[PDB]
RNA sequence: CGCGGGGUGGAGCAGCCUGGUAGCUCGUCGGGCUCAUAACCCGAAGGUCGUCGGUUCAAAUCCGGCCCCCGCAACCA
RNA sequence: UUGAGCCUUGAUGUGUAGGAUAGGUGGGAGGCUUUGAAGUGUGGACGCCAGUCUGCAUGGAGCCGACCUUGAAAUACCACC
């Protein structure tokens, strides 16, 4: 996970809800290199309809 | 240094590096006195001999005009007739199975505890409460014998006891700092002779390493 | 593994109101008989005033707030091996822990009277030597030479 | 030597050792700890515990410096990081400079299962 | 020609300054373990801690002697 | 910068058991403290966790053996090593 964020925090991370099995998160879209491709759909959302 | 008001103000009389002559000292020893209690002179005698071997171990006792620096309280376990003989030569406390009980329970008025060897049956049952005070007697030193009246008279006219120390030291003191001076030369050698006598058996060539005399806390004396 | 289960906490002692009492007479009840173990405990002060017990305050008080167990001994597996590891002793059984003993001390004791062996059991414990006060401070010097795991 | 009231401070944890090394800007050793200097081994000398000791150690090493804030820098996964973090207020100490100073040191990637737990 | 250490079931070693007190490894006779065999682990059986003096309520032990062992060792005509 | 050595200074002692870190060894009852401990607490430190040293709020000559108990054996106050 590699992350920096740093003081108020106890019992050694995994801090997000649902993060891996079943869902969430990603892995939707799990081939051929697409991998975070998701966050980046969801984030240029706008409709998901689209004609 | 470092060092107390009651020693401070006697270096006000002494100096710190000399040795005194017990000749020439005669009226200097009362005067270097400070204490809350009686001062004595000891001596300090290096051995030897082997500083390990127990066979060459030194121990006795020997007569001094003032003992120990006091008179003793002597106790004296004997039956019959012999007792009354004792009670008259030095004996302040006469001895029988009575006194055995409470030496045992843990109440004694006494310096000195000399028996007969027929009496000695009884005593013979508190060794080990005499033991660690070293109020024990035993045939082997003489504190057991027939003539008891002499034995307790041996221990009143006054005795100082001892042995070698670890590595080979012995010390002994020799007079109160206010007894006579002029005597100290005298009884020193009285000391000394006796000592001298007390060589062990399988002793080599020396006995002596070197003999230093002071005072309690305080300046050394020359020979 | 599931289960979550149902517990008890047991009956008064029907003289004294006392559930403390009660765990104690269950801890001294053998062959199921359960009334000969009130006839042994707190059936005489006579035979504390014997000994080191000083007033009736005291007289069962001695077991309960004179000691404070804390930890258990024995080994733990971690990751791929086994290791000895001082272990939490549950809130509910922390006073109740040396009841045993106390009851084993008394019981195992080859001294005929078995209400005068506890009651020189109980004595024992008010001096605060050796039986049940040592086996409390023998695993809290072991957890004091041991503290990497829990 | 005097009283500075200033310092600069690295924390490690892993999940084989934990350390605390307190020195100055200009380069000066003031203080340093180890799970090792402390006398842990094997499976133990990577320990939450293993750490909050080792912090108290390095404490003792700079007693006279006079120093209350000092600028951290924190390194490694390791679980030592949370218990050495707040062996700080232990230590006496307040902070205002405090940086993850850990490799990345590329791009991802898979977060483990194991270790926790 | 001397000194240090040693004498303990069948072989080789403990020790000291807890004197009220025989420990051990290795083997042997048996298990754990095993498909056996290896690697690791621990029950059971058997001896005067030599020997003559000594201190003592008490020493295989400590303190004195002896003897057989195990390691080091020196000189006048 | 340090090897060896000598004075000065300061403290060594917990086989083991509890009230208890009984050094050796010989004495011995009145001896020592007035920035001085007691005693429960927020603290510092060595630790064999018993104990001791220092600081602050304080209170200010005690305290201890003998008494009472533990043990062959003592436990204020002290040479000597």
């Amino acid at each position: 996970i590699k992350v920096r964020e740093n003081e108020p925090f106890d019992v050694a991370l995994r801090r997000f809800k649902r993060s891996c099995e079943k869902a969430g998160v990603l892995a939707e879209v799990r081939r051929r290199e697409f991998y975070e491709k998701p966050t980046t759909e969801r984030k240029r959302a706008k409709a998901s309809a689209v004609k | 240094a470092k060092l107390t008001k009651r020693m401070r103000v006697i270096r006000e009389k002494v100096d710190a590096t000399k040795q005194y002559d017990i000749n020439e000292a005669i009226a200097l020893l009362k005067e270097l006195a400070t204490a809350k209690f009686v001062e004595s002179v000891d001596v300090a005698v290096n051995l030897g001999i082997d500083a390990r071997k127990s066979d060459q171990n030194v121990r006795g006792a020997t007569v001094l005009p003032h003992g120990t620096g006091r008179s003793v309280r002597v106790a004296v376990f004997t039956q019959g007739a012999n007792a009354e003989a004792a009670k008259a030569a030095g004996a302040e406390l006469v001895g029988m199975e009575d006194l055995a009980d409470q030496i045992k329970k843990g109440e004694m008025n006494f310096d000195v505890v000399i028996a007969s060897p027929d009496a000695m049956r009884v005593v013979g049952q508190l060794g080990q409460v005499l033991g660690p005070r070293g109020l024990m007697p035993n045939p082997k030193v003489g504190t057991v014998t027939p003539n008891v009246a002499e034995a307790v008279k041996n221990a009143k006219a006054g005795q100082v006891r001892y042995r070698n120390d670890k590595n080979g030291i012995i010390h002994t003191t020799i007079g109160k700092v206010d007894f006579d001076a002029d005597k100290l030369k005298e009884n020193l050698e009285a000391l000394l002779v006796a000592l001298k006598k007390a060589k062990p058996t399988q002793a080599k060539g020396v006995y002596i390493k070197k003999v230093s005399i002071s005072t309690t806390m305080g300046a050394g004396v020359a020979v | 593994r599931r289960r979550v289960i149902g517990q008890r906490k047991i009956l008064p002692d029907p003289k004294f109101g006392s559930e403390l009492l009660a765990k104690f007479v269950n801890i001294l009840m053998v062959d199921g008989k359960k009334s000969t173990a009130e006839s042994i405990v707190y059936s005489a002060l006579e035979t504390l005033a014997q000994r080191s017990g000083k007033s009736e305050l005291e007289a069962f008080e001695v077991a309960l707030e004179n000691v404070r167990p804390t930890v258990e001994v024995k080994s733990r597996r971690v990751g791929g091996s086994t290791y000895q590891v001082p272990v939490e002793v549950r809130p509910v059984r922390r006073n109740a822990l040396a009841m045993r003993w106390i009851v084993e001390a008394a019981r195992k004791r080859g001294d005929k009277s078995m209400a005068l062996r506890l009651a020189n059991e109980l004595s024992d414990a008010a001096e605060n030597k050796g039986t049940a006060v040592k086996k409390r401070e023998d695993v809290h010097r072991m957890a004091e030479a041991n503290k990497a795991f829990a | 030597r005097k009283q500075v009231s200033d310092g600069v401070a690295h924390i490690h944890a892993s999940f084989n050792n934990t350390i605390v090394t307190i020195t100055d800007r200009q380069g000066n050793a003031l203080g340093w700890a180890t799970a090792g200097g402390s006398g842990f081994r094997g499976s133990r000398k990577s320990t939450p515990f293993a750490a909050q000791v080792a912090a108290e150690r390095c404490a003792d090493a700079v007693k006279e410096y006079g120093i209350k804030n000092l600028e951290v820098m924190v390194k490694g996964p390791g679980p030592g990081r949370e218990s050495t973090i707040r062996a700080l207020n232990a230590a006496g100490f307040r902070i205002t400079n405090i940086t993850d100073v850990t490799p990345i040191p590329h791009n991802g990637c898979r977060p483990p299962k194991k270790r926790r737990v």
